[PDB]
RNA sequence: CCGGCCGGGAACUCAAAGGAGACUGCCAGUGAUAAACUGGAGGAAGGUGGGGAUGACGUCAAGUCAUCAUGGCCCUUACGACCAGGGCUACACACGUGCUACAAUGGCGCAUACAAAGAGAAGCGACCUCGCGAGAGCAAGCGGACCUCAUAAAGUGCGUCGUAGUCCGGAUUGGAGUCUGCAACUCGACUCCAUGAAGUCGGAAUCGCUAGUAAUCGUGGAUCAGAAUGCCACGGUGAAUAC
């Protein structure tokens, strides 16, 4: 029918949907290997479907913004297994063990005083 | 020198602004201001009366001057003709159309205004410091007063070398931010100098 | 290959072989080549002779090297025979353009001294 | 440099310099303002700039003219 | 911070609003591309400090001249004292 | 149609506010679409906390401008005279903008 | 590491060879953040390394890296100590980096093509790196 | 009119208010059957989850009498006040902290993708026209999740350069300008043309960092008429290593 995960990380958020199907993947109106596929690690957004495969299963309208490439692209994917409530809770016992369904709660550390970012203290002389 | 103003860490936590006013960036600074011009003139003009808050705020074009204070007898005197002299004048002073409350601050020797304005006035005096602190403390801690501590500083008793010589009674969490920690500080002036009392009051836990 | 002078530059595009002219940097070196007709990544071998003096042609139109360089002495002696402040500065040997000389000052004041 | 409308001199050195040709060249010109675009007018006069303490004379020449007063007197003494 | 340099700002500031802002319409509008003669450009001979670019932004209280918060129109030290106390609206410690 | 919109450094005392005006207006005239909340505005002052030197201790502080807005639809004559003169708030910047 | 014994992070392996060993020489080999283009140099070099060995991929790789591995390293005493696999494969991979930005060919795909075909036939300058290690350990070989 | 553009929908992102949540709570083992530790499940998170605020009694007779307040001393036709010009920007030198480099993991040209956080009325200032450009003219909209600042850049895809002091590097200097401001000479910022040093990875020594960290890439703000390579913030990519 259709099926909805949430799915973001750092400073991002995708949108994602899932109809049974094809195998093909519509991003911002736009495929895959145009969004980002023709940069780096394209594989992560398709890691969720190589635990069970995803060859002619289903369809994914998603839209993710937010963030970078590395930021979105990880937003996907944790929005794809987040939306794999399409088939039970049996996908999230292996899908738990790949270390999927853990929201990546690394953010950037903010600044702070006295230092030029957010661990880099100043160099210090003589003594 | 190293410690926070316990008002000011427990700003949003359990204590309250003196001032309660919304203002855009126009007049910001020119209603703090007005705000400074009130607070000294009504701070001098009732040095007698105790006085231990006031509270500005501003409704619709009007301040709204709420004198916590100790004596509030003496602040509207016989029939009121000193409150609609204050408010006269702080309406002169902020240009708006004052009005001016009164709010009787019972239990005086609780509040650290009124504790630090009394130790610093018996300073002045020429008392010893010790009868001072150590009645202060007494008789704040004979009214609830779960903590108190006072801690005056600087050329006690007329030295050449300055001291500090704090005293305390029960529990003053300071660190605690549910802390009624009620903190407050005054300067006397008095013939070797300035000599500085702080004093802080534990009421309760939240 | 011998253009605007005894300038002999070659075996590189010809934007930036003519950028060994005295007096024209890529710009005006856009400007030659575009004034000329010339595409912009040729060389000078694989380039006629008809299409060399065109291009000696377009670089004779700008003050280049030998007038060049003494218009720019000319502009420095009037300033240092007048002795304003450009000039005693520029006499002396230390920055013009108002910079720092407590430390700094290294390109126009030279390696340090003791 | 500056200015892309007119150059800058003070009025009082403006009334002193068309007094100062009409009368002849008499005397140096007491100036403080050191702000000043010498003009082609000024040709001639010796205008003494003051550099905070000294008023130095400057007798001005043909080529003087796009240029401020106080170049011609320097502030700084290094020796 | 020295009574004479307060009295000398609220100089700078009376003769800012009168003189400019109604003749600093000359400095907007007839130095511009419509002629020409060398004349507003010598109309400048108001008195200096009505220029509005030497008011320093003293301190409302202390008029130091350094450390100024347009926002508060104090110093950063009264800022600070004012803002412990609570007389500053809805401004307290900020940690994220 | 008739947006009015709160602004208060307090959140409990906006969204106080905009529950009295919100019944208010509801109470009175009709379809007023709710207390729509519209971005905390923190501005953020960093200041020496210092007399002197020591650049590297600073006091960092924040005033956190609360929004609400409302947008009262229909126009009755009974709650434009039942809105006015009635908002017991002190440290609320209202408009009442049409 | 005073008290705190730790975990380790997990590392992604490589999108083309699904392969954690070449994604940290990736991540040796990058310099600024810059993955990409850390793993276009890998790529690029690895491919020309695999056409010119005709071998294969990783296994050409693996190779090249198993003849730099370390076996041993080392009052002040240089003792020799057995290297533990992690550590053994990453000080390879270190070497083997290092040694290529040392080279004066082109490209970087093709300085560390050459130090890996190098390494092939063990004659670069990483397997020296290696023989130096093994003869600082070797003549200290008496304190154990 | 293919643009949330409109009718519309309130699901979703999100906004902001109110709650739930994580406490060694459960399990196994070790332990004085105690504290606890080690490991496991569930869970978004697992053991003060990450970061911040919070800095005990005191030490340095540490810093500030120049923010302010203040005892005493001192000047009170002056050590007070007003003004113009100058200086704080000087330069044989030495040290500190940074920026930009020495390049090919790059330089340049063309196309093209993905942010977060902010500021704004004596202000931010679209569109359009002119200028190579800094900018200028007319001038909407916005006191602002609506408008403007404002295009993120590293990235990617093509082409070129080819190990050269070079298409590296940009200092310095000449000329021509724009803006702000009474006024850019001492003594601004930026632009255009030209010039094109030193520098090829840094001696003894020394510093920072333990994970969204270092590194690297941009963006914003305060002060401010104009003046940041500094400061304070924000996000993008994103390591190595800890016996």
């Amino acid at each position: 029918n259709q099926y909805y995960g949430t799915g973001r990380r750092k400073s991002s958020a995708a949108r994602v949907f899932i109809k049974p199907g094809n195998g093909k993947i519509v991003i911002n109106q736009r495929s895959l290997e145009q969004y980002f596929g023709r940069e780096t690690a394209r594989m992560v957004v398709r890691q969720p479907l190589e635990l069970v495969d995803m060859v002619e299963k289903l369809d994914l309208y998603i839209t993710v913004k937010g963030g970078g490439i590395s930021g979105q692209a990880g937003a996907i994917r944790h929005g794809i297994t987040r939306a794999l409530m399409e088939y039970d809770e049996s996908l999230r016992s292996e899908l738990r063990k790949a270390g999927f369904v853990t929201r990546d709660a690394r953010q950037v550390e903010r600044k702070k005083v006295g230092l030029r970012k957010a661990r880099r203290r100043p160099q210090f002389s003589k003594r | 020198g190293q410690k926070v103003h316990p008002n000011g860490i427990r700003l949003g936590i359990v204590k309250p602004w003196n001032s309660t006013w919304f203002a855009n960036t126009k007049e910001f600074a020119d209603n703090l201001d007005s705000d400074f011009k009130v607070r000294q003139y009504l701070t001098k003009e009732l040095a007698k009366a105790s006085v231990s808050r006031i509270v500005i705020e501003r409704p619709a074009k009007s301040i709204r001057v709420t004198i916590h204070t100790a004596r509030p007898g003496i602040v509207i005197g016989k029939k009121g003709e000193d409150v609609e002299k204050l408010r006269k004048v702080v309406a002169d002073i902020a240009g708006v159309p004052a009005q001016i409350n009164i709010a009787e601050v019972r239990k005086p020797e609780l509040d650290a205004k009124l504790v630090a304005d009394s130790i610093t006035s018996q300073l002045e005096r020429r008392v010893m410091f010790r009868r001072a602190m150590k009645r202060a403390v007494q008789n704040a801690m004979r009214l609830g007063a779960k903590g108190i501590k006072v801690e005056v500083s600087g050329r006690l008793g007329g030295a050449e070398i300055a001291r500090t010589e704090w005293y305390r009674e029960g529990r003053v969490p300071l660190h605690t931010l549910r802390a009624d920690i009620d903190y407050n500080t005054s300067e006397a002036h008095t013939t070797y100098g300035v000599i500085g009392v702080k004093v802080w009051i534990f009421k309760g836990e939240i | 290959a011998r253009i605007a002078g005894i300038n002999i530059p070659d075996h590189k595009h010809a934007v930036i072989a003519l950028t060994s002219i005295y007096g024209v940097g890529k710009t005006r070196s856009k400007a030659i080549l575009a004034a000329a007709g010339i595409a912009e990544d040729v060389k000078i071998s694989e380039l006629s002779e008809g299409q060399i003096d065109t291009l000696r042609d377009e670089v004779a139109k700008f003050v280049v090297e030998g007038d060049l360089r003494r218009e720019i002495s000319m502009s420095i002696k009037r300033l240092m025979d007048l002795g304003c402040y450009r000039g005693l500065r520029h006499r002396r040997g230390l920055p013009v353009r108002g910079q720092r000389t407590k430390t700094n000052a290294r390109t126009r004041k030279g390696p340090r001294k003791p | 440099r500056s200015l892309k409308k007119g150059p800058f001199i003070d009025l009082h050195l403006l009334k002193k310099v068309e007094k100062a040709v009409e009368s002849g060249d008499k005397k140096p010109l007491r100036t403080w303002s050191r702000r000043s675009t010498i003009f082609p007018n000024m040709i001639g006069l010796t205008i003494a700039v003051h550099n905070g303490r000294q008023h130095v004379p400057v007798f001005v020449t043909d080529e003087m003219v796009g240029h401020k007063l106080g170049e011609f007197a320097p502030t700084r003494t290094y020796r | 911070a020295k009574q004479s340099m307060k009295a000398r700002e609220v100089k700078r500031v009376a003769l800012a609003d009168k003189y400019f802002a109604k003749r600093a319409e000359l400095k907007a509008i007839i130095s511009d591309v419509n002629a020409r003669w060398n004349a507003v450009l010598k109309l400048q001979t108001l008195p200096r400090d009505s220029s509005p670019s030497r008011q320093r932004n003293r301190c409302r209280q202390t008029g130091r001249p350094h450390g100024f918060l347009r926002k508060f129109g104090l110093s950063r030290i009264k800022v600070r004292e004012a803002a412990m106390r609570g007389e500053i609206p809805g401004l307290k410690k900020a940690s994220w | 149609r008739i947006r009015i919109r709160l602004k208060a450094f307090d959140h409990r005392l906006i969204d106080q506010a905009t529950a009295e005006i919100v019944e208010t207006a509801k109470r009175t005239g009709a379809q007023v679409r709710g207390p729509i909340p519209l971005p905390t505005r923190k501005e953020r002052f960093t200041v020496l906390i210092s007399p002197h030197v020591n650049k590297d201790a600073r006091d960092q502080y924040e005033i956190r401008t609360h929004l609400r807005l409302v947008d009262i639809v229909e126009p009755t004559e009974k709650t434009v005279d039942a809105l006015m003169r009635l908002d017991l708030a002190a440290g609320v910047d209202v408009q009442i903008s049409l | 590491p005073r008290r705190r014994v730790i975990g380790q992070r997990k590392i992604l392996p490589d999108p083309k060879f699904g392969s954690e060993l070449l994604a940290k020489f990736v991540n040796i080999l990058m310099v600024d953040g810059k993955k990409s283009t850390a793993e276009s140099i890998v790529y690029s070099a690895l491919e020309t390394l695999a056409q010119r060995s005709g071998k294969s991929e990783l296994e050409a790789f693996e190779v090249a890296l198993e003849n730099v591995r370390p076996t041993v390293e080392v009052s002040t005493y240089q003792v020799p100590v057995e290297v533990r696999p992690v550590r053994r494969n990453a000080l390879a991979m270190r070497w083997i980096v290092e040694a290529a930005r040392k080279r004066g060919d082109k490209s970087m795909a093709l300085r560390l093509a050459n130090e890996l075909s190098d390494a092939a036939e063990n004659k670069g300058t990483a397997v020296k790196k290696r023989e130096d290690v093994h003869r600082m350990a070797e003549a200290n070989k008496a304190f154990a």
